[PDB]
RNA sequence: GAUUCACGCAGUGUUAACGUGCAAAUUACUUGUCAUAUUUGAGUAUAGGGGCGAAAGACUCAUCGAACUAUCUAGUAGCUGG
RNA sequence: UGAAACUGUCCUUAGUGCAGAUCUUGGUGGUAGUAGCAAAUACUAAGAAGAGGAAAAAAACAUCUUAGAACUGAAGAGGAGAAAGGUUCCUAAACAACAUUACUUGGAUUAGGGUGAAUCGAUCCUAAAUUACAGAUGGAAAUCCUUAAGAAAAGGAUUGAAAGGGAAUAAGAUUAAUAGUUCUUAAUCAAGAGAAAUGGUAACAUAUCAUGAACUUUAAAAUGGAGUGUGAAAAUCUACGGAAGAGUUCUCUUUUCUUCUUAACAAAAGUAAAUUCCACUGAAAUGAAUCAAUCAGAGAAGUGGAAUUUAUUGGCUUUGUAAGAAAUUCAAUGAAUUGUGGUAUUUUUGCAGUCUUCAUAAAAAUUAAAGGGAAUCUUUUGCUCGUACUAAUAACCGCAACAGGUCUCCAAGAAGCAAAAUCUUUAGUUAAAUAGAAUAACGCAGGUAAGGGAAGUCGGCAACAUAGCUCUGUAAGUUAGCAAGAAAGAGUAGCUCUGGUGAUUAUCGAAUCAGAACUUUAAAGGUUAGGGGAAUCCGACUGUUUAAUAAAAACAUAGCAUUCUGAUAAAUCUAAAAGGUUCAUUACAGAAUGUGAUUUCUGCCCAGUGCUCUG
RNA sequence: UUUCACUCAUUUCGUUAAAUGUUAAAAAAACAUUAAAAUUGAAACAGGCGAUUGAAAGAGAUAGACGGGGAGUUUGGCUGG
RNA sequence: CUGUUGCUUAUAGACGAUGGCAUCAGAAAUCGGUGUUGUAAGCUUUAGAGUUUCUUAAUCAAUACUCUCGGGUAUUGAAUG
RNA sequence: AAUAAAAUAUUACUUUGGAUAGUUUAGUUUCCUGGGCGAUGAAGAACGCAAUGAAUUGCGAUAAGUGAUAGGAACAAUAAAAUGUGAAUAUCCAAAAUUUGAAUGCUUGAAAGUAUACUAAGGUAUAUAUGAUAUUCAAUAUCCA
């Protein structure tokens, strides 16, 4: 789960998660809170394990 | 009595927002959407719905196969077989007497 | 019933936001803004409205540009 | 409303935003008088009018 | 005082035509040459009831005689019309009911109907259920021929004005005497609004000329001049009599 | 566009309650009415000597025998108060 | 007391002296610890948490759990939406203020968390209507025109619906809170990628098949309402057989109660109702049929076929999904079961004909077919925005937690003609502007009353009285339709029986009607539930009306009558206008008026004022 | 000046501005289009898209009438009220 | 001495007041007297219009008989102990 | 006849209230100088940006600030880091300047969007009227082979 700008749609999010963290993405949900910010649900693929970049990016 | 609730944000008895009410494992009642009632073709000349042609809706004719679309036959979805047999002795009859009557008399 | 009871259906917007004025002034059947006085190239201003003019006029906002022109 | 355009629903969100305290540090500033925000409003006391 | 209930009816408020639900146009085909040298054949399609009018609309479909299609029109049935029936519109056509022919070659004593004014104009005298104009006398001298109105006038017309031979469909409709008020509202349902009238005496001396003091009466004579301006011209107007004819 | 009951709705009577009220017009019983000249939501149209009115000068945002708001305007007062 | 500026005399100057102006602004008294904190049936015991039930009864004690007792009564005080609100949603800490006492509670304070869509909507189309460039008009601002005026747009521009039209998704589980949106499983849709067919007599039929351009046509999207009959599903009720659990049990009760279920999408063992067509044949002694109808030599009835509809494929049972889910039990994750019916009621959804209109009850996007004959299974992707919560006796509008107002969906049992009144089950709640004691007057709300019965009073105002159903009986008057539920009289309970009304071919089933003995506290009456009659006046009737003192005899009405107008007109809006309304019209029409159904009848007057004249 | 004849301004109309003018040569609810053949087939020209009115009517100026449809205003004083 | 206080006090009473007793006080049961209503619940109780199953015994049955002048209530503003 | 509980009157102190006095980073008036906006996108509106900000101030995706030139040792409510190899602070300079707004490709309600061309994503241009130039056309409108 991340935050990111509004101007950015599902496709962008998507290739910016792979990008980043080099990774592969299945399934993107937005929503966009109140305040402004859009929540994205980024599920990686069942060979990518999110526990490990979690400790990597620093979640853990 | 198991009472249920819209599924969709629509809360009018609209004609779209027919729904009906199925039971479901544990006796718990779930709310279907439910198709709105269609008309067939019809003659035309005579106005009379079309046989062997479904009353679906008019997008669902494309994803039926090529032969539930339509009758084989002259004009074969647009003509009962009555329509047509007059059609065919029109043609015939007249054209026999504009030759007989003008065209070397 | 010209009172209390009356008033129990209004829940029905007649103005909304406007797009240039910013106040709750678009009148949605009009199709114009009573403020600002939108559509209209010119902004809405009268010579009895004295008061209304110092509300919304030149320096009563950023003068983002303005005022490095003025200045030089 | 459930259903509402994306710029009003940013307008909602500010309106949220706009409404909370002084913070306890500002608080403690030298010559300091704005202890209590007056543009403050809720729910069921003034409606916004938006 | 006020602005009377004559003086807002012309200003295209509520008081517009309720046509929505209507067919269209009621006319006769543009004049061409098929028409002027030739004769064209129509088919009665279908007899439909336009809301708002009395009598029945055919829709008669012709065929385009200088390019591929169908010319589909929509004349005022004449009585007698049948689905199925053909129709011949030009100057040579035959002189039986439902043709479309020119005012000059009708005989004298000729019953037409949906005459035309002026020439090309698709028809304009004698539309209302029942209605019929007659034929007086021709004169081809000036290419004019006599007719009579309905409302019994006598109008001179271009011997080339085109007209149906008969009798417009619908006839006798007003003899039926409408029994409630409930029946005169959905009489106006394809129509404007006008029906429910207030008498001018029950109204106040603001809203009509007539409006009254302690007894309900008039005051002046209803009978007014041409030339009296919108807001006072209520009553009779021109009136070159007035009671009971005998 | 028959007779009635019901969900509803109105407002005939008590000229009942209340009348610094639950309420800047409501409550209780009674009465009437309760689908075609019916009831009702949204959209839309009609604006000030104008609109709309089955007509009461009725309604047009608690404002109508001419709305609201601002300017002329500190309108004039042989009249009242200081 | 106060802690940093000020005073006396002479001239000058003035925003220079207050008890009033219903004076302006601010503050404060008596009234006064007074009036009140009384609609919505209602709370009690034990325990916990807390400073917060103490005490010579200080008789009352907020929140949470359990038990008792209750209310809303399934057109709800239930479960959900549209508008409106905007974070009120969930949790934790905390109770200064606010919810007419208090509050450990809160829609109140503080800090965090929370709204996930290829399939639901917006986005797309058009309705009433709306608005542009050019053009026309105007002194001006600006107005008109919306396809007509245009070197503009095959044909006509913009906007206009979260209730109209519309490609495509379901079941279970999950969170403190989101879910046709997440997870598991299972699907669907759109856009892409890898000389041209048979069968049937016919109606017509064939896992893509089996070529089909320009151009044209047809159909769908897409069409009122009422009433009657009926197919199917669900709910309730019920018949047979049970399996599991629960309640009652010193009086009985082979007993009373709960569970026994199944999606989207597809398949085709078995088998329906209705309608329309096809083939053979040719109807009279006329037949066929419906609750009603309705139909036949332009061909009935019969026999055999074809098609369409019946909430997805193909309607119902059944099948895949799929029992591995879910429900009810048991053991301490693992085990068990999950038949078959009804000539019963209601609801929903279709079908078939019948009735009714001086009413005929939308358009487009988009799709398919036809006529014509020009030309020669796997896989990828599906973007933007809304989505929390209330939806109201506390989240919306009325200054508020206001007895007012505000559009919808789902809807159990008893009893009954009834969705009535009254009681209850699922769900919700016991708090919703404070209580305790005493039991005066005068009150508000609900009642009863001896004998008389309107004598009270402007006036039977208020209250009393009649009240359901069955049978008998029913006048004057009348527009012959009504009056009429006229009026008036009798019957009605409980128990034990008897008989009538059918289906299948002896078995099975329905509430309805009639009758007879016996008994008693002699029977509609708990609740719901017409007072009746004789006349007079006005309005014919159904309807409307002064929101907030007038609901009516007033307005409307149908009917009757009069006037003008042949459309380049009549009425009439505009400052003007290839401007606008009736008019998508055409005298059986448009516009302007009076009287107000029907019956009977509308008398005399043209001087005065109007109007008119073909003069 | 009046009565005539015309159209050329002008008015009112109609269409896809689709054969104008002058020469030349009611049996049948059906189909009709993208041409063969040898520029024709499917004739030429007018200085008028086709009708209608027409120097009259409309809009302007000046002048007379009419005009509560509308605007502005007035409706003396004394007075056993 | 008097007042408060107690008898959730009466011959009194809106609140005060007033009247009575206060350890030989008071209160409460039970109990007898006195009233109201109309004969409780049980049963192997005798009448029961009729019905059913056995094969003639069961069972069902509004009401009705004996126990039963029963049962219940009775100061709360009743009278004794 | 008697009581001073209440009531009344004076002073001291305290209280509710904010008069009076002292004071001014605010106004009012007159005068002097200018009177310097915008398609190179103005004024106005909206949204966002501080380590702890709700308003306000300043600013624009380079965000309570960047470069440059002057400037010389601070800021502070609390921490951090940077700092004489240059902190604050100042500016008619340079770069940069979100969505709109005359608003101008088309649409705009509280509307989310979207077409073509040039240089997947990004960025430019494309409204109406108008002057000059260039180019392509239309009308026998005037001649004309």
């Amino acid at each position: 789960v991340f935050l990111c700008e509004q101007k950015a749609n599902k496709t962008m999010i998507k290739k910016a998660v792979e990008k980043r963290y080099g990774v592969k993405v299945i399934k993107v949900n937005t929503l966009v809170r109140l305040d402004g910010l859009k929540k994205a649900f980024v599920r990686l693929a069942p060979d990518v394990e999110a526990m490990e970049v979690a400790t990597k990016i620093g979640l853990f | 009595a198991v009472r249920v609730t819209y599924v969709r944000k629509h809360s009018y008895n609209t004609k779209s927002n027919g729904i009906r009410i199925v039971k479901t494992a544990g006796g718990n009642m779930t709310v279907q959407h439910r198709q709105k009632i269609s008309n067939g073709v019809r003659c035309g000349d005579c106005g009379c719905v079309l046989a062997g042609i479904r009353h679906i809706r008019p997008h669902q004719y494309g994803w039926l196969g090529k032969s539930k679309r339509t009758v084989t036959r002259a004009y074969g979805g647009v003509k009962c077989h009555k329509c047509v047999q007059k059609k065919i002795l029109r043609a015939f009859l007249i054209n026999e007497h504009n030759l007989i009557k003008l065209a070397a008399a | 019933t010209k009172g209390t009871s009356c008033r129990g259906t209004r829940h029905n917007k007649t103005h909304i936001l406007c797009k240039r004025c910013g106040k709750r002034s678009w009148h949605l059947q009009k199709q114009r803004c009573a403020s600002c006085g939108y559509p209209d190239a010119k902004m809405r201003q009268y010579a009895w409205g004295y008061k209304a003019l110092r509300r919304r006029t030149q320096g009563t906002g950023r003068m983002r540009h303005l005022k490095i022109a003025l200045k030089r | 409303t459930g259903h509402k355009g994306f710029s009003y629903k940013l307008k909602l969100g500010k309106k949220i935003h706009q409404n909370r305290g002084v913070p306890q540090w500002f608080r403690m500033k030298t010559g300091n008088t704005i202890n209590y925000n007056f543009k403050r409003r809720h729910w069921n006391r003034r409606k916004m009018g938006m | 005082g006020r602005r009377t209930l004559s003086q807002r009816k012309g200003r295209g408020s509520i008081f517009k035509s309720r046509s929505h639900h209507k067919l269209g146009v009621a006319q006769h085909r543009a004049i061409d040459f098929f028409e002027r040298h030739s004769t064209v054949r129509g088919l009665v399609k279908s007899i439909e009831h336009d809301p708002g009018r009395g009598a029945p609309l055919a829709r008669v479909v012709f065929r385009n005689p200088r390019q591929y299609g169908l010319d589909k029109e929509l004349f005022i049935c004449a009585e007698g019309l049948y689905s199925g029936q053909y129709i011949y519109c030009g100057s040579k056509a035959s002189l039986h009911i439902g043709n479309v022919l020119p005012i000059g070659q009708c005989p004298e004593g000729t019953v037409v109907c949906n005459v035309e004014s002026k020439p090309g104009d698709r028809g304009i005298i004698a539309r209302a259920s029942g209605n019929y104009a007659t034929v007086i006398s021709h004169n081809a001298d000036n290419e004019t021929t006599r007719i009579r109105l309905p409302s019994g006038a006598k109008k001179t017309l271009k011997s080339n004005c085109r007209a149906m031979v008969g009798i417009i469909a619908g006839g006798g409709r007003t003899e039926k005497p409408i029994l409630k008020a409930g029946v005169a509202y959905r009489m106006y349902k394809a129509k404007r609004t006008t029906w429910p009238r207030v008498r001018g005496v029950a109204m106040n001396p603001v809203d009509h000329p007539h409006g009254g003091g302690n007894h309900q009466h008039v005051g002046h004579p209803t009978t007014l001049k041409r030339s009296s301006p919108p807001g006072q011209k209520a009553g009779k107007v021109a009136a070159r009599r007035t009671g009971l004819i005998r």
